[PDB]
């Protein structure tokens, strides 16, 4: 009576629909720190004159 | 050393004859890497094998 396993398996199958289906979701988290910079995009470049 | 979180090595490799404790010569140290780690140091420790 009220006490129930929390964990619950899910229900991801063929037969679900869009809103049911899984879904691989990735969050992407940044950070901006008083330490120095460690990750940044790719810089572009061309010939030599 | 550590400056602003950037921590610098610079090094090199000489001969000696070690006649006293040390050379009374001058040799310049070239620099090897600089790491941007972002932490505090103030104090450190020797390894031997």
């Amino acid at each position: 009576f009220n006490c129930y396993f929390p964990l619950q398996s899910y229900g991801f199958q063929p037969t679900n629909g869009v809103g049911y289906q899984p879904y691989r979701v990735v969050v992407l988290s940044f950070e901006l720190l008083h330490a120095p910079a460690t990750v940044c995009g790719p810089k572009k470049s061309t010939n030599l004159v | 050393k550590n400056i602003d979180g950037y921590f610098k090595i610079y090094s090199k490799h000489t001969p000696i004859n070690l006649v006293r404790d040390l050379p009374q010569g001058f040799s310049a140290l070239e620099p090897l890497v600089d790491l941007p780690i972002g932490i505090n140091i103030t104090r450190f420790q020797t390894l031997l094998a």
